[PDB]
């Protein structure tokens, strides 16, 4: 953290 | 319903009546609704003979039966899809995007839609074919309202499959040149308009920050914040995934969003009945708990902390594995009165619990979140106070038992907890 996280 | 054999008989006279009859035989054979003899009539070589007849401006009829009966095999599979391109095609149906008959015109659009949606490559060489110009000059009037519904709704899809796909995203200056119209369908007043729209935009954010960039900079959020709250699944689906997308980006991307009045509608999108709904708005709620304390406050203002005190607690798996993110997120930048407003909430209980999920992953996140947490009890020196609540709980237990897990992080924090915190 503080991790972004993409996708989908 | 003629058969293959009397297909290619009637487009081999040389004949243009017999050609055109033969023709909309193969449309019917096509539209057919079980197992329509696709590759029969492509490994019978009729799709050259039909690209062909797409240029015969004369019988615009035989044009249309063509274009559709090109239209019904690009839109099945890739290999079939492939066939309609090496054809010839694409430049055929360009060009048609020009005819005079909407009916021939909009075959034209659907068929580039069937091709462009295929991936990436067909995408750009459709492109490359100068697709676009065509396309857009179809929507330049001064009221999308004018346009027949149909019409309208092809069009946008056609737009939307231009703007899908990764690996690579879609050339810069092709989205360039998209947007602009493609922000006016979003503003349409047609459910289905507006659900392919925001499938482009998320399409279109879904990548690095520039490209979120150049979507926010054409002032979508706020639209894309109503339909957020809108009543039809179809189009909060798109609409959410677009959000999400868009607060992986830079802070102030983020920042946006929120001043939108996006946060509003979480309490009713993480109590969403429809699992997926509930998933992404979970995933977007840790990365906006991934950002800056004002943005947690915000989060918190908005009474949002107990809501994922409640999807901790009670939901699909993988949304509580979304949950956890948010809080380790949270328990991260947050402020130390941020914190123990997350644990004054309920959080320990829920947390606890989930550790004793059979993934590896949420195990390592949720210790993660228990550290964060700790570390703030010290600055107050009540980590016993904590220590406590985590027995009481049920957790202590879960953590010691985690010493002896197969992953190294797994037992190594679990160990570096009972160490600092129970001893």
């Amino acid at each position: 953290g503080s991790i972004i996280r993409k996708w989908n | 319903n003629w058969s293959v054999e009397d297909i290619v008989k009637g487009i081999n006279s040389n004949n243009l009546e017999s050609q055109l009859q033969a023709t909309q035989a193969a449309r019917k054979l096509l539209s057919r609704e079980k197992q329509p003899p696709i590759d029969n009539i492509i490994r019978a070589g009729l799709i050259p003979k039909f690209v062909s007849f797409l240029g015969k401006t004369d019988c615009s009829p035989i044009q249309f039966e063509s274009a559709w009966a090109l239209t019904n095999i690009a839109s099945g599979t890739s290999e079939q899809t492939k066939a309609v391109v090496d054809g010839g095609a694409i430049p055929a149906f360009i060009s048609l995007l020009a005819s005079p008959h909407a009916h021939i015109s909009e075959q034209a659009v659907w068929a580039l839609g069937n091709i462009a949606g295929d991936g990436s490559a067909f995408r750009d060489l459709v492109i490359k074919h100068g697709a676009i110009d065509p396309l857009l000059a179809l929507l330049a009037v001064p009221d999308l309202s004018t346009l027949a519904c149909g019409y309208l709704r092809n069009l946008t899809w056609t737009l939307s499959n231009l703007c899908r796909n990764k690996n690579p995203a879609p050339p810069l200056d092709a989205v360039e040149q998209i947007l602009p119209t493609l922000v006016r369908l979003l503003h349409h007043n047609d459910p289905e308009v507006l659900a392919d729209s925001c499938w482009a935009i998320s399409y279109l954010t879904d990548g690095p920050n520039e490209r979120i960039e150049m979507v926010v900079k054409k002032g979508v959020v706020p639209q894309l914040v109503k339909l957020l709250g809108a009543t039809e699944l179809p189009i909060v689906t798109p609409a959410l995934r677009a959000i999400g997308n868009i607060v992986t980006g830079t802070d102030e991307q983020t920042q946006k969003v929120i001043d939108a009045g996006a946060l509003a509608v979480f309490p009713s999108l993480l109590t969403n009945p429809k699992t997926n709904i509930q998933k992404e708005a979970t995933w977007t709620m840790s990365n906006i708990t991934a950002g800056r304390q004002d943005q947690i406050q915000q989060v918190v203002n908005h009474g949002l902390v107990p809501f994922l005190v409640g999807v901790l607690s009670k939901a699909d798996f993988k949304t509580q594995k979304e949950a956890a993110w948010a809080i380790t997120n949270y328990t991260s930048g947050g402020t130390v009165e941020q914190i123990v407003y997350l644990v004054h909430c309920g959080i320990i209980e829920p947390l606890m619990n989930l550790l004793s999920a059979k993934d590896t992953k949420i195990i390592q996140v949720i210790l993660d979140a228990i550290s964060n947490i700790f570390q703030a009890a010290e600055k107050l020196g009540e980590t016993e106070k904590l220590s406590i609540m985590i027995e009481e709980c049920g957790g202590l237990d879960k953590i010691e038992a985690l010493q002896r897990h197969e992953n190294e992080s797994v037992y190594k924090a679990s160990l570096n907890l009972i160490e600092k915190y129970f001893s």
